């Protein structure tokens, strides 16, 4: 698994692979690790798989009942502090590091990392998953500031191709989504859309 | 441990165990031994399936996680 | 487990152990014999695991034997226990370790009477009395209660009657018989058997 | 070995009408991370012999050296007599149930395949010395994902031209693709024939992601 | 850290006659559960009057068979005569117990004709323990067949019924028949059947198919 | 396994039964637990049977051998101390053997045990295996040293028969030997449903 | 046990083997191995039998309460959600893995459920010891939005080499067909395995049997 | 283990128009026997009987619960429990207990009331249900009963060549048994009598 | 490691080294055995006796076990050892066998011995 | 190890049991009862872990005299044997398990004398002759031999007797007195111990 | 630990990083891994320092023996070669990962990895050490062919900066060796010479 967001001024850009693996077994590689928990607020999910559709579904549902009795847009820090609160309360049984990122009016895009322990930190951008070791380097080298969608969008791609031909937990197809104050963008990267990096030979 | 012979055969006390003759089979050897967390995602509780209980392996061998 | 017991009078030595061999649950055998003689003046009482005592004291007792064909005089006590503590300690950090409790009973004719005491550990300790497994715990008490360095062989049997007689009323183990020797001037002696039926 | 370090996932084999074809990926899996992507696990040992190898891959360089001496003098003797496929699977059983029985295994599983006389030969060799000859074979996740694919068509059609072995090879290369995760889309394909061992790669699967949309 | 062991299937049975032996065993070779391949079987021949099963670890099969047969060999040159059933067994309980340490995961059944040409069938354990049998059953279904021969061909807990001698062809019947009743219970038993019959004539191989699941 | 052996006025009475078992799967019910070492020596299977059979047949080999360099006939105690030195080699090691030899020499009758852990006494009376405890039982309630042959028969019979009702490991046909002055005779082998018959009515 | 379904154009098809074998001696050989839920979902079981059992039947109750409340009919993934929440509050405890697919107002929809509690909405999985070679069969020949009858095909091929590939599977391939318009349970839908024919017979007649004591109590 | 402390081996077989459940007698400790007449086979109404398997104990104790429970509803629902009923009820009484099992497989033979067709039914020790058409064992000889019935069952047997094939199929798989026998029980279930038999086996 | 074949056949047929071992037998002092009814008597004569030689290291007879002696002639060194060498054998013997040697026993040990020592190389 | 066994006859039971109560190695107590008297019928014999088995003896006493103050009757021994199963399988699973063996002996004046035998894990079974402990191995054979279902009470204390020489033979633990109990149609009846001095 | 060989058209550039720890503790952080084995051949050192630091010596022992006896400048797939058969052989006694670079006259610059295990294969360029997992997809994305001697250094020393900034266990200063036909050049990189990346903020 590899997961990463990235801010932009208008939003954030978020990206995960596909490939769930039962061992050395991919049980499914079409897998969508990107949960929208509202409606300009995603999670990247990584770790057990039951801890953090569980983890999701009941910050999906406390948050979706918060916004009603507030009658006003749930802010990404909220949604975060929820997440955090959830999995710091059962850190000894649940095996979740969760990335937010939303849209918020009164704060823009924001990232969010809440790994496994249960702390929640604000960042430019977050990585997670087993893959996002290998691309430590790369984003650390290749990230700056002032980038649009388009070129946060590149990134993200970049950045999960390498993971994914490094990683063997991670794979398959790039789904990536971009949020903003408009609405929220989706599109899957597949086959020949995935970047190429050339192996090097001789 | 597959392969004990004489120990039950010799007295009913000690340490000891095993019949006359050496089966694996019908002593304590693994024979085709599967995980029972196989073809998951993640390890089950330790005494989730009680011993005797009818089981089928979630995936073959080789794919517990 | 199985008991030995010995007492060094002014000039004996009389020595007792249990007669029973078990298995399990089950004495195997109702008279048996934990005595060797190492020769004509030399007792060794031997008690532990199965099969190395028999091969620990036959050993020792054929290397006295060659000892005193080869050299027309028979071992001291003294140098008997000697030898035996150290063939016991290089044996104990050896491949084949003897797990035996020994007891060892001899009279020289200058030394005079001479009981020594010997763990699985081959610690070598020179005693007025000894005794060896879990009776000892029952009776040693007795024996320092009703010991004097001057007994006579008479009284020797008496305290040694009245150890046994312990056991039978204390003791969890069923120790019926024990075979009683003696060592003097004059060899070894073979008592009558003190039997509890 | 105690502990294979570096690995190689499944290799597969197939009999045909004229010889037989293995295939193999060209990757050495570090654990989970997909270190060496350019190492070929496929060896030519003689004109009529060839051998692919799952497991650990510096014991298969090991089996490369020592084989490779052995056709060597073989070839340095010249008295009209080689090796033969069931002549190296024999060798190679004994080998591994030697290091077995001092339980110093060499964590390998090979596959053997050959042509001599008219003949097609495909063996097995495992690290524990269990050795058989069958018309498929298929090693690690391969026998669970490839082996059943061979298997039924061979149930259909016994005998295979070498055409249709190829392209059974290279749909059963694409499943293990799809799910298997230590394998690679970068294999070689390996047949032997009258003519002798020819090994074609780096090849690479055509793969379908029309279910992501679904 | 490693086992030096693995099951692979596969049950061996013997009956011995007036004037036949018969050694019968399934073809399938298995790891687990997956099936190796569906043509391995388990009967060796020794000599003209000798056959051999072996079921267990398949490694340790191979190894002893080739290992009996080298023995055989070096008999026959140092004795200058072939080795008889009995003195086959003997050698193996040898063989099997040089080994008692890190023994050979083997069911062996040697079935042959003895020197006054009766029936002989042995049966091993993996250390060697071996002994004179009229029928026996080794390997995974072991326990299935072995009751019903005891019915069968051993006439037990049947009253009224008289001890007729077996006929080989009643005897064949009866092993397809069991081992088509182990290949129903049995998942390591099936694909096929290898009959292998020693007579004076010489050993008659048959096979017969059993169910592919 | 149960087998027994006990002194009296004509001999040494040897009994035991047949079953071998793998767990609690019964492997066979016709095992041959009295080991003929030779025409005056007999041997007893209890433990491992691939054990004790590979071990007093290097027994028999070494007396053959002895017999043959000296001219005479191993005694009962010899060939019992040779075996307990054969397998105190081995202690430790796995190996699993309880057995009686006995037999006829100069001495007299000769029954000695001999297991694989190290022990090697002579007694009157034995009885070695899973059941051996409730053929202890009859045998006590019934030895004698002046009983007569046939009562010593019965005797034999009966408490193996009882071993074998009372434990799961024992079970079969009952095999009876008789150590004579001229060699043992191997006297009957009833089985137990037999013996039962006989016996409960 | 093999297990498979898959989406086709118009529903859903499920699959499994009916061999259920405790160890590796076979004890049934015609297990029903899909289990109704509603009379659009159906579940296919894996793991600790009796968990699934339980499972599905405690799932099965709750909906058709659910049903009869709402008065409409149950959605497949009330019941996802269901067995999900369920499985999950006891930590895999409860061994049980489930393939549920059913039709709705929303369409077929085809879930692959485990014991831990953590779901996958596929259009085909594979569950059991031999789902690997059916998954194998499916990858090299399942398309999207295929007819009944190739969808059955496909199924049934995936089972049979299931079947025919693993040891714990065998017997006969159950089919369950759920359409929006029918429902189509199919038990046996192939024989492939049968017991070899009788070479001869064996000795069973009356008065076999020595019998001590017998008592005979007549019912009026 | 824990299921072959005391031994016991359970049989149940149909027949064209009866059943027939058998038993072994032994009850034992570990490899020491106690008695030779423990009961393993209990009526739970006219046509029907559950044979028990595994620690006895558990086998007494869950035959106690079964017919407190099997009573309270034969007065309530006023009527005698259908055999598929009883097997339910079985199921989650063992259920009940998941993860403190009680350690017995029970077995299920009778004739459905009013219909008189033919019931057998295993169950494992936590409850999952079995409903066969030819056979069901249980105990520590399962294999070569599973043997001695797939080569001696036919179908459509009469009463007494059900009886012949479910002796000899126990007897057989009880004599290669260690802590099985002491005796086999047999009980035929017709429409109009019901025969128990004690069977001359073997006592070692 | 001296491996050479001291002991070797001869054109005549004959072993030079152990006629000449009989040779240096012939140079030592008389030694007479009787076997009587109930009694064995030793005899050995003394070649020389100087008055301050101490008679008890000197005796050529002595006892390998307590029921078997033996007197020699010859080299009194090699005796020695030949004597050492029978007195372990019965005590070992006595270990193995429990039982005293037979007289036929020692003596068969004894010269399977001598023979070995006929027929090994470097000795 | 403690000993009971128990002997039924056509019109009695006759119970023994060891009078032993030891820690470690010692005998502490020469003169121990083990058997509790359940009501004017009714014996108790109980054996296994040190408290556990008075903690059950005495609350099973103590329900069986409520039973008899509340309904002015008294429970059948069948009836007290099921009620002693029934707590001590209940006890097996909870927090509280008692490691007991028992052999309920009891007359009912219409189904007659009765001997039940119990394990630590409450199976219960009824027998003519049973035994607890490691002495019933080497009894057992002997009461199987010897036992005939028409034995009068004369014959069972010889019989009896006979397995008690047995234990003193042959078991390795010291048993030398037994207390002897004897239940017919008029009560519990003390007899003479048997001992071995 | 974060070892680097890449090789160029006229030889090979060799870079590592100065940090040896113990635990936590960083016994010696000016570490020099790079060991001439021979006069144009490096080997780069991973794993057990003794058991690295012994087969380096008993190689450069058997090469200097080898070479005098042939007359003839060692080719670095003999050095490889030696390395391989005395990592293999005692693969149940050694942790040790190396990395063979150098330069020949027959066959130019030359890059081999031995790994764990005792395999020996030629790359493009390796990398080896703990930290050598963080820049995988840097050096995935990066490299090319035909870079020269310059952008080999440049190269090496972006990838180890990175990797010591992600990895506890590496650290210090860089130490790079460019290897050709002229010779051996060596340099140290500390301080502000080390390579810089900004870290993310806000």
């Amino acid at each position: 698994t590899t997961i990463m967001a990235v801010q932009f001024d208008g939003g954030v850009v978020l990206g995960a692979d596909s490939r769930t693996t039962t061992g050395s077994y991919i049980a499914n590689r079409v897998t969508d690790k990107l949960t929208p928990i509202h409606d300009r607020i995603f999670c990247c999910r990584s770790g057990s798989a039951a801890d953090t559709q569980a983890v999701a579904d009941a910050v999906t549902y406390q948050l979706g009942f918060h916004s009603i009795e507030l009658n006003e847009p749930p802010l990404v820090h909220t949604a975060a502090s929820l997440f955090k609160e959830m999995c710091y309360r059962y850190r000894e049984d649940l095996m979740a590091g969760i990335i937010i990122a939303g849209w918020d009016p009164q704060e823009g895009g924001q990232v969010y990392s809440v790994p496994m322990g249960g702390m929640m930190v604000r960042q430019p951008f977050a990585i997670g998953g087993s893959g996002s070791s290998y691309i430590y380097g790369y984003v650390d080298a290749t990230y700056r500031e002032g980038m649009t969608k388009e070129e946060c969008l590149q990134f993200t791609a970049n950045a999960l191709a390498l993971a994914m031909e490094r990683d063997g937990s991670s794979g398959g197809v790039i789904r990536l989504a971009a949020i903003a104050e408009p609405g929220v963008e989706r599109q899957v990267l597949l086959g020949d859309q995935i970047p190429k990096f050339t192996i090097a030979t001789l | 441990g597959p392969f004990v012979v004489g120990g039950e055969d010799l007295d009913p006390f000690g340490p000891r165990r095993g019949g006359m003759i050496v089966d694996p089979l019908r002593s304590g050897f693994p024979r085709a031994l599967i995980d029972p967390s196989s073809g998951l995602p993640n390890r089950l509780p330790p005494g989730a399936v009680p011993p005797g209980a009818r089981f089928d392996p979630f995936g073959p061998i080789g794919t517990s996680p | 487990m199985e008991y030995l017991i010995g007492i060094q009078g002014p000039d004996y030595v009389l020595v007792a152990s249990d007669r029973v061999a078990a298995s399990n649950i089950v004495q195997m055998k109702d008279d048996h014999d934990k005595m060797f003689k190492m020769s004509e003046k030399i007792l060794l009482l031997c008690v532990g695991e199965a099969g190395d005592t028999v091969q620990f004291a036959e050993y020792i007792q054929k290397n006295v034997q060659l000892y005193k064909m080869r050299n027309g005089y028979e071992l001291s006590p003294t140098a008997a226990a000697n030898f035996t503590r150290r063939n016991l300690a290089d044996y104990l950090r050896s491949r084949t370790p003897y797990h035996v409790n020994l007891l060892l009973a001899g009279y020289d004719e200058h030394e005079g009477p001479a009981l020594y005491y010997m763990d699985y550990l081959a610690a070598l300790a020179k005693a007025p009395f000894a005794a060896h497994g879990y009776g000892a715990f029952l009776t040693l008490s007795i024996l320092d209660r009703y010991y004097t360095p001057t007994i006579s062989r008479e009284k020797a049997v008496e305290l040694l009657r009245k150890c046994l007689e312990e056991l039978q009323k204390r003791f969890i183990l069923n120790l019926p018989t024990f075979s009683v020797r003696i060592i003097d001037r004059n060899g070894i002696h073979d008592l009558d058997n003190i039997s509890f039926p | 070995t105690q502990n294979p370090m570096v690995t190689g996932t499944s290799v597969l084999g197939l009999k045909f009408e004229g010889g037989v074809v293995i295939a193999a990926d060209m990757l050495g899996s570090y654990g989970s991370l997909a270190r060496f992507r350019n190492i070929s696990r496929i060896m030519r040992v003689n004109n009529s012999t060839m051998l692919g190898a799952s497991g650990d891959y510096a014991d298969f360089q090991y089996l490369k050296q020592v084989l490779g001496q052995m056709v060597i003098d073989e070839e340095l003797l010249g008295d009209g007599h080689s090796y033969s496929p069931k002549a190296i699977h024999s060798w190679l059983t004994r080998a591994m149930y030697s290091r077995r029985s001092k339980m110093n295994p060499l964590w390998n599983t090979m596959v053997i395949g050959g042509y001599a006389d008219g003949e097609s030969f495909l063996g097995y060799v495992d690290m524990l010395g269990v050795a058989y000859e069958a018309p498929s074979l298929a090693t690690g996740y391969g026998a669970y994902l490839a082996q059943p694919l061979l298997r039924e068509v061979l149930e259909k059609q016994p005998v295979l031209s070498q055409t249709e072995a190829r392209e059974l090879v290279e749909r059963c290369m694409r499943v293990l693709y799809y799910r298997d995760a230590r394998s690679y889309n970068r294999f070689q394909i390996a047949t032997v024939t009258e003519k002798g061992v020819e090994i074609e790669g780096p090849l690479s699967a055509e793969t379908n992601w029309d279910i992501a949309h679904m | 850290r490693f086992s030096p062991y693995a099951f692979n299937g596969g049950t061996v049975l013997a009956i011995a006659g007036e004037d036949f032996s018969i050694v019968a065993s399934d073809t399938r070779l298995s790891e687990g559960f997956s099936i190796h391949t569906r043509d391995s079987p388990k009967c060796y021949k020794l000599t003209d009057k000798t056959v051999i099963g072996c079921s267990g670890f398949h490694g340790d099969c191979l190894t002893l068979t080739k290992i009996i047969e080298a023995r055989l060999k070096m008999y026959k040159h140092s004795n200058n005569k072939a080795m008889t059933t009995g003195a086959i067994a003997a050698m193996l309980s040898t063989i099997l117990y040089s080994r008692r340490f890190f023994p050979y995961y083997v069911y062996n059944i040697i079935g042959g004709l003895d020197e006054e040409g009766k029936g002989a069938v042995y049966s091993f354990d993996p250390v060697g323990s071996y002994q004179r049998d009229s029928f026996k059953a080794g390997g995974s279904a072991s326990a299935m067949l072995q009751p019903l021969l005891d019915n069968q061909v051993g006439f037990k807990n049947m009253q009224n019924v008289e001890h007729v001698p077996l006929s080989l062809d009643r005897a064949m019947r009866l092993v397809k028949d069991v081992f088509i009743s182990a290949a129903e219970r049995d998942v390591y038993t099936g694909d096929a059947l290898k009959v292998c019959i020693v007579t004076k004539e010489g050993i008659r191989g048959e096979t017969v198919p059993l169910r592919k699941d | 396994t149960t087998t027994l052996a006990f002194k009296f006025r004509h001999g040494v009475i040897v009994a035991a039964d047949s079953r071998a078992t793998a767990g609690a799967y019964i492997a066979s019910q016709t095992v041959k637990k009295v080991i003929e070492i030779n025409p005056y020596l007999l041997g007893t299977m209890a433990g491992g049977a691939a054990d004790c059979s590979f071990w007093e047949r290097l027994l028999a080999r070494q007396c053959r051998i002895y017999e043959l360099r000296n001219k005479e006939r191993i005694s009962v105690a010899a060939a019992s101390k040779l075996l307990a030195n054969m397998v105190y080699q081995y202690k430790g090691m796995g190996l699993s053997m309880g057995t009686m030899i006995c037999g006829w020499d100069k001495r007299g009758p000769g029954l000695y045990y001999v297991d694989s852990e190290g022990n090697r006494i002579s007694g009157a009376t034995f009885s070695v295996g899973s059941g051996s405890v409730y053929a202890y039982g009859v045998m006590d309630r019934g030895y004698s040293y002046d009983l007569e042959v046939e009562e010593a028969y019965d005797l034999a019979r009966r408490a193996i028969y009882q071993a074998t009702y009372r434990d799961a490991y024992s079970g079969g046909s009952v095999s009876l030997y008789h150590v004579r002055e001229d060699g043992w005779i191997r006297v009957s082998s009833d089985n137990v449903a037999d013996l039962h018959d006989k016996y409960s009515g | 046990t093999t297990i498979a379904g898959v989406v086709y154009k118009d529903g859903i098809v499920l699959g499994a083997d009916t061999r259920a074998t405790e160890g590796m001696v076979v004890a049934d050989k015609n297990c029903s191995k899909i289990h109704f839920i509603s009379p659009n979902i159906y579940c296919c079981g894996a793991g600790t039998a009796a968990d699934t059992d339980m499972t599905t039947q405690l799932i099965s109750s709750n909906l058709e309460l659910h049903s009869l409340s709402t008065g409409r009919l149950p959605r497949v993934v009330t019941a996802n959600r269901m067995l999900k929440q369920m499985l999950f509050r006891y930590q895999g405890y409860i061994g049980a893995a489930l393939v549920l697919g059913g039709v709705d107002v929303t369409g077929p929809h085809l879930y692959s459920i485990y014991p831990h509690g953590s779901t996958d909405k596929l259009p085909y999985v594979t569950m059991g010891s031999g789902s690997l070679a059916a998954m194998a069969v499916f990858e090299d020949k399942f398309r999207p939005d295929m007819e009944e009858e190739e969808a059955k095909k496909l199924v049934s091929e995936a089972i049979a080499a299931g079947i025919f590939n693993d040891l714990g599977s065998g017997s006969n391939i159950d089919l369950c067909v759920i359409s929006k318009s029918k429902l189509d349970f199919l038990r046996p839908y192939s024989v492939p395995n049968k017991k070899g024919t009788r070479f001869g017979r064996y000795r069973c007649e009356k008065g076999t049997n020595a019998v001590l004591t017998e008592k005979v109590t007549t019912l009026e | 283990s824990i299921m072959s402390y005391n031994g016991g081996a359970v049989m149940a077989m149909k027949g064209k128009n009866c059943v027939a459940i058998a038993a072994d007698r032994r009850f034992g400790i570990q490899a020491q026997m106690v008695t030779t007449d423990f009961q393993k086979i209990f009526p739970m109404g006219d046509r029907l009987y559950i044979g028990l398997a595994g620690l006895a104990t558990d086998v007494q104790t869950v035959a106690q619960r079964l017919k407190f429970r099997l009573n309270l509803y034969e007065l309530k629902e006023g009527r005698q429990i259908k055999p598929y009923t009883l097997m339910s009820m079985v199921a989650n009484l063992l259920y009940e207990k998941r993860f403190g099992p009680y350690y017995t497989e029970p077995v299920i033979a009778g004739l459905d009331p009013k219909t008189f067709k033919p019931f057998i039914c295993s169950l494992d020790l936590i409850g999952c249900p079995m409903v066969t058409d030819d056979f069901v064992v249980s105990g520590t000889c399962t294999e070569q009963m599973y043997g001695m019935c797939e080569s001696l069952w036919e179908p459509n047997m009469d009463p007494e060549h059900l009886f012949e094939t479910i002796s000899q199929a126990m007897l057989n798989a009880v004599d290669r048994d260690a802590v099985s026998g002491m005796g086999v029980i047999v009980h035929i279930i017709e429409k109009d009598k019901i025969t128990t038999r004690t069977l001359k086996a073997r006592m070692d | 490691s001296y491996d050479r074949a001291i002991t070797v056949f001869s054109p005549d047929g004959h072993l030079f080294q152990v006629e000449y071992a009989q040779e240096a037998v012939k140079k030592g002092s008389t030694a007479v055995g009787v076997r009587g009814k109930d009694i064995v008597v030793l005899g050995v004569e003394k070649k020389s006796v100087a008055k301050l030689q101490d008679e008890r290291t000197v005796r050529k007879i002595c006892a390998l076990d307590d029921n078997v002696c033996m007197a020699f002639a010859g080299l009194t060194a090699d005796a020695r050892i030949v004597i050492n060498r029978a007195r372990v054998e019965c005590q070992s013997h006595r270990l193995t066998v429990e039982d005293p040697v037979t007289v036929e026993y020692i003596t068969r040990y004894i010269a399977s011995l001598k023979q070995r020592y006929t027929q090994s190389n470097g000795r």
